[PDB]
């Protein structure tokens, strides 16, 4: 007989402890694995792949126009769209990075933002997209918009533009679940020059935009998600 | 590792901004391909949402309750909570389900943790010490009919006996049929016109009988039971889009009728910050 | 010369030519192949028609109009009556098949609209009574007339809507599944090479289906002035590198 | 060291350290190279 | 004394577990064992010697004559016999395999099948087994049998024919429990030209039925068998 | 066509021994090549050889 | 590691891995070939 002593903590139940444990089903022989196409390894490697953003979340129920950033043609000057970046709430909360985000506490890296044009083939526009850091607040119009991170997108053959939101921070972590101290700017959208539409052609264009983590993208402290809840257990 | 390389000026032909999504692929576009930048290092590996971390901690998955009590002239003691089953899920509480339903196919070894605690709602002098016994009932098994059958014999089922207040835990080898479990299933068990849709056995867990081993004292006593659930040695395929409406079936992925809409609208314009 | 733009596909004893393609998809970066022994359970030889299963098979048209919500078929259904694919399908056991999907829609430089054309693999679909309620055989295997997203809900059919993919999950997010967009403006074709996607190494083509293909508009359909308001879209499947093994005497199926 | 005889018994896995997101983010047929003309 | 922890699952017993034990009879010296024929080391040994099946079931009580498969002279296209393949229910259920089966969830594996011919010596007869796979129903016709797995025999001089149901399935284990999914197929059996009698002679002939497991079964994930029960313990 | 115009035909060849198509889904599984009308205006379709005996007659 | 003195008190035995049906199977005095003729 060995003498031993019982620490604090005995018999206690963690549910992220990792230990050993006797099976059930002694000498029992899984099923050989085939193989299966796409296995993922890290929610890193998914949150890479982009996923639409409901932009204009101005409808009163889901629909799929509020995946439309509607552009006018001949406006000048003026604005297309704006959103503060808590990429844990608002329209990014239901796109898979505002979905997997929520998973966890911190969030650090680049984002990549990125504008589909779907307007006919024979018309043209000039968009410039802008990235307000921290510290100012959402510019009110192109000019203040033009002194921060910007991109003026030329409307062509190659149809997508991928705007970058560089990591632009203090503190190297942020808050997934908006938070002041931690929060991480504006970014908006303007007419460059504008959008102009062939002869036999009208109404309203729209862009579809992205929204996908640069390889750069830290996330960390696991938690439980305020995306899904429920009130009794289910049954069959 | 660098996070960033330093990157200057450019005035090229060679853009790498412009890009085609009709196409499928996310070019991997970075900061440095559009402004300037300076070295940084990760200093980060993306450990803790590694597949395994993420479905390794231990979740609720059932929550049962069975009572020890005089069972004279008990005719059914299934339904006095003599005795309870459970067949084995992970989709009826939602917190797991969710995180689960993220891939398509799923394959890995289960440990569980068992805890039981006592309650006595109506006077007792005491509190008494009561065991529990979980059977683990594979199908085609004979299923307890009274809180003392021959079956809870089990001669060749594993059966685990821990007191109440305690907590009991063993680990279940990946019990599937296939190769991987399904987490969704576009299919039938045969072609039949009215067969269940969605709900397959390619699922099938196993499932579970709880009873106290005690007979009677004067008082009556409550036990609830709470299975916990630890993904081990985890292995996931083909992500998924992930759960947006609420839950309303074990098995099915239907959604309730007039939902609220999931996406939060603007308080001001598309304009507004 | 060559351009990601102008492709030809020869399959079997049909070929298909694009002019302004868009790169093409290949499910999970895999290109379909036949089942490997060390992968085999069954102990039957399997029967591989080779090309007189594996060519292009063109579906009826749809109409793609302003209202239009969208279109799904499953796979291998929609081609359970083409051919030889879908004799050797009731008749054996299990089989087993990758497909190369081709969806078209071509418009002129003044129109503007914008599919989404996506695979899921394994699409469970939801009852739109809530509950448990099942979703009928028969109403998950349409055939080649696949489901027309902007029908009416019907008894013991599928839910839908689709700012929820017929599942609980939102329209945004499906571009996690492979897909390409046909965006009337780039593109005017879509082709994704699907391979067989199972947790068992062989199954039954009929009681299973293990993709559905969706095509989806998601900028609305503009046509220029007093043009006809609405283009046709057309779909052309082929299976690829296809296999039965477990021959006998042919299902009987629902309905 | 292990206690138990079966495999299920063992603690969890260890980092997979895989990680390749192109079977999800670029699954193109013909290879695309940023900085050159996405359609050529 | 060293310091320790106690983790859940402390003080628990589990049936199925394997440790040491304090021997209650310390320096006892059991019996030398001696050699005796027929040791067993495997289930699987044991299960593939053949066992005759009640195929005959049609009786009211347990009787010797549901061995028997009854055959009638000048019969023509017509039916013998036919079973669907639930190995651990209905015929198959009070075999050895089936008796076996049943301390078991899941099998896989080939079956092996055959028919002894019993009738007189100057008599012939031409019989067709079909095996049919999942997905299609019990063969209602020769025609419709002879297109899966099928065998003609000839009644001979060797007068046995063993038939193998080939491992037909997607799915690598199935349920010993009777389940759709899973499901195995059916048996059938029928006159491919028809039984004939020598002169002097008449009535029914009978063949009689065997099931054994090929060497192929795999047999896994043990449990209780619905196969024997009791209602009070047994006293001397 | 004008350029700015577009097309997507179907030209199918029926090898002997079934009769003329009479609806594309008939037409579509035999020899048949999906043309897309484009900057490059010809489509060469072959009519490969298909037959039983190695020659038929011109009349 | 035993830490116990005597054989009973070990754990459960390891697998026979032995295997030989033919005592059971084929216990016939002269062999029988799978091919060659059962009565000659």
């Amino acid at each position: 007989g060995l003498p031993t002593t019982t620490l604090p903590g005995s018999g206690q139940f963690l549910t992220t402890d990792d230990r050993q444990s006797p099976s059930a089903l002694p000498n029992y022989e899984p099923t050989p694995r085939i193989h299966i196409p796409g296995k993922v390894h890290n929610l890193l490697e998914i949150i890479q792949v982009d996923t639409l953003i409901p932009m204009n979340n101005t409808h009163t129920k889901d629909e799929v126009n509020s995946y439309l950033i509607p552009l006018n043609a001949n406006r000048q000057n003026e604005q297309v769209f704006g959103t503060n970046l808590f990429i844990g709430d608002g329209v990014f909360k239901t796109t898979l990075l505002g979905e997997i985000v929520q998973y966890y506490t911190h969030w650090s890296g680049s984002l990549r933002f990125s504008l589909m044009y779907t307007g006919p083939a024979l018309s043209s526009a000039k968009l410039i997209l802008a990235y307000t850091p921290p510290g100012a607040r959402g510019p009110q119009d192109r000019r203040e918009a033009m002194l921060g991170t910007h991109v003026v997108w030329d409307i062509g053959l190659q149809s997508t533009i991928v705007m970058t939101i560089p990591w632009t921070s203090g503190v190297q972590f942020r808050y997934t679940d908006p938070d002041t101290y931690t929060s991480a700017g504006f970014l908006s959208c303007w007419y460059q020059t504008s959008l102009i539409l062939p002869p036999e052609t009208t109404g309203q264009v729209y862009l579809l935009s992205f929204i996908s983590a640069c390889p750069d993208f830290k996330l960390r402290l696991m938690k439980d998600t305020q995306t899904i809840s429920q009130t009794v257990a289910l049954t069959e | 590792t660098v996070a960033s390389i330093s990157s200057g000026p450019k005035h090229t032909q060679k853009v790498p901004i412009l890009t085609a999504n009709e196409t499928g692929a996310t070019m991997p576009v970075l900061p440095s391909d559009s402004i300037e930048t300076r070295t940084t290092y990760m200093h980060f590996n993306g450990s803790e949402t590694d597949v395994e971390c993420f479905l390794g901690r231990a979740a609720c998955v059932h929550v049962t309750e069975i009572q020890n009590k005089d069972a004279t002239g008990i005719d059914n003691h299934r339904e006095a909570k003599l005795f309870n089953d459970w067949k084995i899920n992970l989709s009826s509480l939602v917190q797991l389900r969710k995180k689960l339903e993220l891939f398509t196919y799923v394959r890995f070894d289960s440990e569980y943790t068992i805890l039981a605690t006592a309650s006595q709602p109506d006077s007792a002098n005491y509190s008494s010490n009561l065991v529990v016994q979980a059977m683990y009932v594979p199908p085609g098994a004979p299923n307890p009919k009274e809180w003392d059958d021959y079956t809870w014999q089990s001669a060749s089922n594993p059966s685990v006996f821990f007191k109440v207040g305690d907590t009991s835990r063993f680990s279940v080898p990946y019990v599937g049929l296939a190769s991987a479990y399904n987490c969704f299933y576009d299919g039938y068990s045969h072609d039949d016109a009215e067969t269940q849709y969605g709900i397959t056995v390619l699922n099938h867990m196993g499932g579970m009988a709880f009873r106290i081993v005690n007979e009677h004292d004067e008082h009556k006593t409550l036990v609830k039971i709470r299975v916990y659930h630890r993904a081990k040695h985890v292995e996931a395929w083909i992500p998924r889009a992930p759960r947006a409406l609420p839950y309303t079936s074990i098995g099915r992925t239907n959604y309730p009728k007039n939902t609220e809409p999931v996406i939060k609208k603007r308080k001001g314009d598309i304009k507004s910050y | 010369g060559y351009s990601d733009r102008v492709q030809q596909i020869t399959l079997g004893n049909s070929t298909i030519t694009t002019q302004e393609a868009a790169n093409a998809v290949v499910c999970y970066a895999e290109w379909p192949e036949y089942l490997p022994d060390v992968d085999a359970s069954d102990v039957n030889k399997t029967s591989k028609p080779d090309t007189s299963v594996c060519r292009f098979y063109t579906l009826d048209s749809k109409t793609w109009t302003t209202g239009s919500k969208g279109w799904c078929w499953k796979l291998p259904d929609a081609l359970k009556d083409m051919g030889v694919f879908g004799q050797n399908m009731f008749f054996h056991s299990l089989g087993r098949s990758g497909y190369t999907v081709h969806v078209q829609c071509n418009a002129t430089k003044f129109h503007s609209g914008c599919l989404l054309v996506v695979v899921i693999p394994e699409h469970q679909l939801a009852s739109h009574e809530g509950g448990n309620v099942s979703v009928k055989y028969t109403f998950t295997h349409p055939g080649e007339r696949g489901i027309d997203l902007s029908s009416a809900n019907e008894v013991g059919g599928p839910v839908k809507d689709v700012l929820y993919n017929m599942n609980g999950t939102l329209l945004g997010n499906l571009l996690i599944f492979p897909h390409q967009f046909i965006n009337l403006r780039t593109n005017n074709t879509a082709t994704i090479v699907i391979p067989y996607i199972n947790s068992v190494p062989i199954d039954s083509m009929t009681r299973h289906n293990n993709v559905s293909l969706m095509v989806i508009p998601i900028a609305p359909l503009t046509v220029p002035t007093g043009a006809t308001p609405s283009l046709p879209i057309t779909v052309t499947i082929a299976p690829m590198c296809t296999e039965f093994s477990g021959i006998r005497s042919k299902s009987i199926v629902p309905q | 060291i292990n206690y138990y005889k079966d495999a299920a018994s063992t603690s969890s896995a260890g980092q997979s350290l895989s990680m390749d997101p192109s079977k999800f983010t670029e699954p193109v047929k013909d290879l695309m190279l940023k900085g050159a003309p996405a359609l050529n």
